[PDB]
């Protein structure tokens, strides 16, 4: 009766952070808790997976931040894993990553609130700036699906090599379109070699609204960022203890709901001469996918069809005089504004307009018999 | 043209006429790999920017 | 000091003659090349990550695994998939020759070198498009799962269909998920939403005799419903599942002409080759890491440049070349039919973008919904 | 939709022959039988 949850976790610090939380569920069949911290590379961290975890006869396995060589191995037998803190999109994707969910959003969720945003100060025209990798393609693909789940456009959308230290072009590109509403998708480097190009390119004063990210006000990424940016922060995105907490009290509840059911079978337990997938995986992932803990730590944790964590908070942060300021909250669809005021990146207080049309339109003709003679 | 001379009478615009790149109109098209949806002709020239 | 000598790590799984694939890899002696290959065969019983993580890592601590040569009896693409993790990691050239490890992965690692004897996933759907428009197949459906490639098969079918002036019917794409259960009855539901009498199916084998059981719980797998499935459904033709339906046809590897130590033979003779044109256009060759705990420190130091030359080797006439997604350029294949006497039997050949069939008509059992009709050439009534 | 209980077929006849002598634009798409005698674990009454 005894059901085993694994860790891969930061320190010895939040592995007793780990055993507290599963003691508190069983307090809250009886669990036990097994844990290790990451490997120093990724053949390591799989076999450590399998012999320090899988060994155990592990249901489930939190893991912290590279969850990758953990959801392959456990994904092999179909063991679920729970990314904590891992906000990269290629986890969303069921054809590599089977059986993962995280209590965190991936990145690329953060354009649901730029649409709302977008909703928020009415830009009906804008520009897209993507990082031509697999997250900026799913924060493009994400965004122009909001964009055509009613109707709104993308003025255009530029992609550049990761790495590129000179993105004059694809700037250059975006001066010539009329839209004067900015979406960044980038890396911190990227953010930055951006942010760089951009002023050096006179984009980031009077008549130009950015709006961006969490990887895009992180860091260095901050260092050259300009002012006036509109930025997310993920509420209570980086408190490991608090996501190990509500982890282990959805991973509780679930395998508790999963002991409800008849014709339970056990994971897999060595590695070695294994090589069927746990015949419970899929249907113990399910019960996590619908799982519903309503009294969070970080609010309510609920996952979508993905196994990205659903309806997250976000803060909407401004940069005042180089310095960090909150100017709302997202919620779960609604955006609220606060009594701090938003300061753009250009003149005066007042939201711009993102519709400058240019006086100069190249039309374009083709020879017709009667109509257009050359 | 002359409709394009009563759009620049009624609003106040500067044009600068250009003629399509290719002989056609407007069609979308398959690409040369990956199969990607790209259009051809004026709309081509006008969806590019 | 002397022509260096390459570490090439040929493992075998399961029943297999070593004997005969030592005898056809160390009789034909190489001096064509600037390198000669140092074979070195090893067994491997399971085929778990752990335990194949373990033996590679460790054939590549004892000796100078410059080359890794697998094979194995299983029908596990998670295999392939595994060699293709390793390849990756390692930066080590890992040629998956039979078995589940020949299995096509689609979306590899960007700086795997893993490499597979097998035709794409693209290939396949073509040859079988190409075996459609053999028998005038026109009207089909297509189910695919969420295996990694049902999105390259799919985008495939469609952009060859488009770009024709075939009359063809593409009536229902369905996307099973095997993530979860199958409790609330939607897998049922989606292939009951299936109306062609020909299923074109890309999943497992395993994915592949459940959801053969599902449509034989609807009734697609009877008379008037001909399946056809890549190669990584059927598999090993010694092993048929008794979910799979009679007159199920398949695209899989020549493998009564491709014997397994001409495999062997061929993917030595590929890392070979391969080390032998870099040792001549850069007179060097990437030191074998000889641990797998220290991968992360001297990755500086390794490069992923040998597989410019493992994309392309010419050996003994044959263009054993491979692909940028990590498949064979041009692979032999032959399409196979299972009988009602539950085995596979060769109906079919697909050589150099040649589609040869043993039968002009298809064999359909003359049942009592099908005629023989003639007819005259009368204008306009029949032109 | 109906089920096995007494007096359906009174019911959906009476239905098609209303409909039936009428000059009415009437449209029966569909006419479902359930049989709740068997249980429902193949999921047939829900693809009705
Ligand atoms: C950061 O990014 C900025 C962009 O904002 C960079 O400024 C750009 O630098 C490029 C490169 O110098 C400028 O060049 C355009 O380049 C092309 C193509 O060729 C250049 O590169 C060739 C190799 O690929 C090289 O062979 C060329 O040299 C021969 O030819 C020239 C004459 O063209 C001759 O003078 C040389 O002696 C060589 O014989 C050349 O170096 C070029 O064809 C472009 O030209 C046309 O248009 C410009 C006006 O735009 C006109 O002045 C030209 O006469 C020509 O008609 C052009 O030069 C580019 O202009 C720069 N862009 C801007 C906005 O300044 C910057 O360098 C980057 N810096 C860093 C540190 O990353
Ligand atoms: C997070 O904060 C958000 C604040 O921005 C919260 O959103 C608000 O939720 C309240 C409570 O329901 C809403 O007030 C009610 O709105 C309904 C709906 O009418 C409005 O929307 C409909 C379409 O659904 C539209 O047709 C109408 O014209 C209205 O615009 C009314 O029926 C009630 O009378 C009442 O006004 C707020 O409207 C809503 N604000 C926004 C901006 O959406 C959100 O609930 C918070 N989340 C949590 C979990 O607390
Ligand atoms: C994700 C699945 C797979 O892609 C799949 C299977 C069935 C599907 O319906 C859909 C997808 N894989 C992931 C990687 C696993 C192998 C592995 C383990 C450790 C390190 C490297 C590699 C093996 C299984
Ligand atoms: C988690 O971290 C945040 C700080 O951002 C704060 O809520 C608190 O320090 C932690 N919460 C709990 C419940 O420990
Ligand atoms: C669960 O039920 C199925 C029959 O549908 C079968 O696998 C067996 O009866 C049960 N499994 C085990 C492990 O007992
Ligand atoms: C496993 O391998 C050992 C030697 O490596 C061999 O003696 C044994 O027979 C193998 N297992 C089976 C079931 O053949
Ligand atoms: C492949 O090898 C042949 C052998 O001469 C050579 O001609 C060809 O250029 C090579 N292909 C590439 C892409 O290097
Ligand atoms: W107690
Ligand atoms: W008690
Ligand atoms: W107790
Ligand atoms: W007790």
């Amino acid at each position: 009766k005894i059901v085993n949850i694994g860790a891969v976790l930061s320190t010895r610090k939040h592995e007793q952070m780990f055993r507290e939380a599963v003691n508190q569920a069983n307090k809250r069949i009886q669990l036990q808790a097994t844990s290790v911290t990451h490997k120093p590379n990724a053949i390591q961290m799989a076999l450590s997976v399998c012999e320090d975890l899988i060994s155990s006869q592990v249901y489930a396995i939190l893991v912290s931040h590279t969850p990758t060589p953990v959801s392959y191995t456990a994904g092999f037998y179909r063991i679920p894993v729970l990314g904590l803190t891992t906000r990269m999109s290629i986890y969303s994707d069921k054809s590599i990553h089977l059986s993962f969910l995280r209590t965190v959003p991936p990145y690329s969720h953060q354009s649901s609130v730029w649409f709302e945003m977008m909703r928020v100060y009415n830009w009906n025209h804008i520009i897209l700036l993507v990082s031509d990798d697999h997250e900026g393609r799913a924060a493009q693909k994400r965004l122009e699906t909001l964009l055509e789940e009613r109707e709104s456009k993308a003025e255009k959308v530029l992609q550049f090599d990761p790495g590129t230290k000179n993105v004059t072009a694809l700037l250059m590109e975006a001066r010539e379109l009329e839209a004067r509403v900015i979406i960044l998708s980038a890396s911190e480097d990227d953010a930055a070699t951006v942010y760089r190009a951009a002023a050096m390119l006179d984009m980031t004063g009077s008549g130009y609204v950015w709006l961006v990210g969490e990887r895009e006000i992180s860091g260095n990424a901050l260092r050259y960022a300009p002012d006036g940016i509109i930025g997310l922060q993920l509420i209570n995105g980086k408190n490991e203890s608090a996501h190990i907490s509500d982890a282990v009290g959805v991973v509780a509840q679930a395998v508790h709901e999963l002991l409800e059911k008849e014709n339970i079978t056990d994971p897999p337990r060595g590695c070695v001469g294994n090589t069927n997938i746990w015949k419970t995986g899929p249907l113990f992932k399910r019960v996590l996918m619908s799982s519903k803990y309503a009294d969070g730590v970080t609010g309510r944790v609920e996952f979508n069809e993905d196994g990205d964590r659903k309806f997250a908070q976000y803060s909407i942060m401004n940069l005042q005089n180089r310095k960090l300021v909150q100017v709302g909250i997202y919620n779960g669809t609604h955006v609220i504004p606060n009594d701090r005021k938003i300061i753009w990146p250009g003149g005066e207080t007042e939201k711009p307009r993102g519709y400058q049309m240019s006086t100069r339109l190249k039309i374009v003709t083709i020879h017709q018999e009667p109509f257009v003679y050359v | 043209i002359d409709l394009l001379i009563k759009l620049a009478r009624t609003m106040q615009f500067t044009y600068e006429v250009h003629l399509v790149a290719d002989g056609k109109f407007g069609t979308q098209e398959r690409v040369q790999n990956s199969n990607k949806k790209e259009w051809n002709g004026m709309m081509g020239e006008l969806l590019s920017g | 000091k002397s022509p260096p000598s390459i570490g090439i790590a040929v493992i075998l799984v399961g029943t297999s003659d070593e004997v005969a694939i030592k005898d056809a890899h160390e009789k034909d002696d190489f001096h064509h090349l600037s390198v000669v290959p140092r074979v070195e065969l090893v067994a491997m019983n399971e085929t778990d990550p752990k335990s194949i993580i373990t033996r590679i890592c460790d054939l590549m601590s004892d000796r100078k695994i410059q080359g890794v040569v697998f094979a194995d009896d299983t029908d596990q693409e998670a295999i392939a998939q595994i060699l293709d993790f390793i390849s990756a990691q390692t930066l080590t050239p890992i040629l998956g020759i039979h078995g589940g490890s020949s299995m096509i992965m689609a979306d590899k690692d960007e700086s795997s070198m893993f490499f597979q004897f097998g035709p794409s996933i693209e290939q396949q759907a073509s040859v079988m498009l190409n075996i459609m428009e053999e028998y005038d197949w026109y009207i089909f459906s297509i189910v695919t799962t969420y295996f990694p490639g049902y999105q390259d098969f799919v985008n495939k079918i469609r952009s060859t269909i488009e770009n024709s002036f075939v009359g063809w019917e593409l009536e229902e794409v369905l996307l099973l998920d095997m993530s979860l259960d199958d409790g609330d009855c939607k897998i049922q539901n989606q292939l009951k939403k299936l109306q062609s009498p020909i299923i074109l199916l890309y999943c497992t084998k395993e994915e592949a005799t459940y959801i053969f059981e599902v449509a034989n719980s609807v009734g697609l797998t009877g008379y008037g419903y001909t399946w056809i499935v890549p190669s990584l459904v059927a598999g090993d033709t010694d092993t048929v599942p008794s979910e799979f339906p009679t007159g199920l046809i398949s695209v899989s590897y020549d493998e009564w002409d491709y014997g397994l130590p001409a495999r062997v033979r061929d993917g030595i003779a590929i890392i070979t080759t391969a080390a032998s044109d870099m040792l001549s256009e850069h007179s060097f060759i990437p030191e074998p890491k000889s641990s797998c705990y220290n991968t992360h420190e001297k990755r500086i130091y390794q490069s992923n440049m040998l597989n410019r030359y493992l994309i392309n080797v010419t050996f003994e006439g044959r263009d054993l070349s491979f692909s940028e997604d990590g498949y064979q350029m041009h692979p032999k294949l032959v399409i196979i039919l299972l009988n009602k006497e539950r085995k596979w039997e060769r109906v079919g050949k697909w050589k150099d973008k040649s589609l040869q069939m043993k039968y002009y008509v298809w064999p359909r059992m003359t049942q009592d919904d099908h005629l023989s009709i003639v007819t005259l050439e009368e204008a306009p009534f029949v032109i």
